[PDB]
C-alpha cells in the first residue's frame, strides 16, 4: 500500500496540473542563445543561461509556422500540456514556458549528456549490468506513465538523455498521449514498432513493453534486433516472431526478451494480470535495488564528460542560426491554446 | 544478427502519417 498510494497521490498532482494548464511565464530577452544543441523541421534546441540566475537551461523553439504547416499542433499541444503535468525523477522538468510572435518556447533542463544514442555507438555496446541500469529507470518511467493512461510511443536511444550522474532523462513527448482504451495512429520508428501497429490494428500500452525489449537488446548489442535494407523487410520480421540473439547473451537475458517481444499480446510482459511485476521480479533485475535507482542512490555505471559547466562536448554542433521575429504574430488560434 | 549496415545504424527519425 506503499506504492499504491504514491502513484494514487501521483494522479492527483497529475490532474490537477492538467486541468488549469500553465501559462506564458518568461521573456526571451531573460536567456541568451549560447550554442545549438540541436535542430529540426519544426524548431530548434539551444542551451541558453539565465542571465537573471546565472544557470544553463534547454531553451527548445519551434517555428509557428511550420508547426501549422507540418499537421503537428496537438502533438505540440499534448507535449507542453504532458510535460507541465507529469513529475518524475526520470522525466525531464519544464522550468519555464512562454509563447511569442512567430516562435512558441520550452525552457527544460539542460541535459549535459546528450542521446543515449551518441555514447550507445560510441561504446559500441553496453554490458549487461550496464544495460540493466538503464532498463530499471525507464521500467519505473513506464510504470509511473502508465498509471496517468499516457501511452510513449517512442522509445528508442535518440530520445533518451543521460543527465550529469548517468541516470535517464526522458525528452520527446511527440506521440504521447493520454488515453484509457486503445488508439489506432500509426507513428514511432519502424525498428522499434510492436506488431499491431503494423497490422494496422488497435493497439494499447503494450507497445510500449514491445519498445522495452527492443531497447534492451540494442543496448546489450550495439544494433537492433529488426533491421533490414528495407522498411517492408523490416514490418516483415518484426511481425514474423524471430529474434537473434548473440552469442554473449545471458541466458536470463534471452528470457526477458522473449518476453517482451512477444508478437502474441496475451503472453506479452506488462500486459499481464500481474502487470508491471511481471518485469520488475524477473531473474534478470535479480540485481537491481528498484527504490535506489528512485530514489537516485545506485552508483552509475558511466558518467558522461562534465569536466566544466556548459560544455556541449556530448552534443553536435550542427549550424548556427538566430531565430526570425516577426512584427506580425503569426500565432494562430490554435495556438493561444499552445 | 545478420551483416550490418552503417545506414542502418545512423540517427533513425521519428515519423507520423
Ligand atoms: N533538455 C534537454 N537537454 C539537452 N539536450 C536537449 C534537451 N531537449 C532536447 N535536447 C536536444 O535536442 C534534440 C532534439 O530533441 P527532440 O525534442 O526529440 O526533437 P524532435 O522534435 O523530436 N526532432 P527528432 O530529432 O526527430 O527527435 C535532442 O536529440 C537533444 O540532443
Ligand atoms: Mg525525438
Ligand atoms: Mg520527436
Amino acid at each position: 500500500n506503499a506504492v499504491k498510494e504514491f502513484l494514487a497521490k501521483a494522479k492527483e498532482d497529475f490532474l490537477k496540473k492538467w486541468e488549469t494548464p500553465s501559462q506564458n511565464t518568461a521573456q526571451l530577452d531573460q536567456f541568451d542563445r549560447i550554442k545549438t544543441l540541436g535542430t529540426g523541421s519544426f524548431g530548434r534546441v539551444m542551451l541558453v543561461k539565465h542571465k537573471e540566475s546565472g544557470n544553463h537551461y534547454a531553451m527548445k523553439i519551434l517555428d509557428k509556422q511550420k508547426v501549422v504547416k507540418l499537421k503537428q499542433i496537438e502533438h505540440t499541444l499534448n507535449e507542453k500540456r504532458i510535460l507541465q503535468a507529469v513529475n518524475f525523477p526520470f522525466l525531464v522538468k519544464l522550468e519555464f514556458s512562454f509563447k511569442d510572435n512567430s516562435n512558441l518556447y520550452m525552457v527544460m533542463e539542460y541535459v549535459a549528456g546528450g542521446e543515449m544514442f551518441s555514447h550507445l555507438r560510441r561504446i559500441g555496446r553496453f554490458s549487461e549490468p550496464h544495460a540493466r541500469f538503464y532498463a530499471a529507470q525507464i521500467v519505473l518511467t513506464f510504470e509511473y506513465l502508465h498509471s496517468l493512461d499516457l501511452i510513449y510511443r517512442d522509445l528508442k536511444p535518440e530520445n533518451l538523455l543521460i543527465d550529469q550522474q548517468g541516470y535517464i532523462q526522458v525528452t520527446d513527448f511527440g506521440f504521447a498521449k493520454r488515453v484509457k482504451g486503445r488508439t489506432w495512429t500509426l507513428c514511432g520508428t519502424p525498428e522499434y514498432l510492436a506488431p499491431e501497429i503494423i497490422l494496422s490494428k488497435g493497439y494499447n500500452k503494450a507497445v510500449d513493453w514491445w519498445a522495452l525489449g527492443v531497447l534492451i537488446y540494442e543496448m546489450a548489442a550495439g544494433y537492433p534486433p529488426f533491421f533490414a535494407d528495407q522498411p517492408i523487410q523490416i514490418y516483415e520480421k518484426i511481425v514474423s516472431g524471430k529474434v537473434r540473439f548473440p552469442s554473449h547473451f545471458s541466458s536470463d537475458l534471452k528470457d526477458l526478451l522473449r518476453n517482451l517481444l512477444q508478437v502474441d499480446l496475451t503472453k506479452r510482459f506488462g500486459n499481464l494480470k500481474n502487470g508491471v511485476n511481471d518485469i520488475k521480479n524477473h531473474k534478470w533485475f535479480a540485481t537491481t535495488d528498484w527504490i535506489a535507482i528512485y530514489q537516485r542512490k545506485v552508483e552509475a555505471p558511466f558518467i558522461p564528460k562534465f569536466k566544466g559547466p556548459g560544455d556541449t562536448s556530448n552534443f553536435d554542433d550542427y549550424e548556427e542560426e538566430e531565430i526570425r521575429v516577426s512584427i506580425n504574430e503569426k500565432c494562430g488560434k490554435e495556438f493561444t491554446e499552445f | 544478427r545478420g551483416f550490418l549496415r552503417s545506414a542502418s545504424l545512423g540517427r533513425r527519425a521519428s515519423f507520423h502519417l
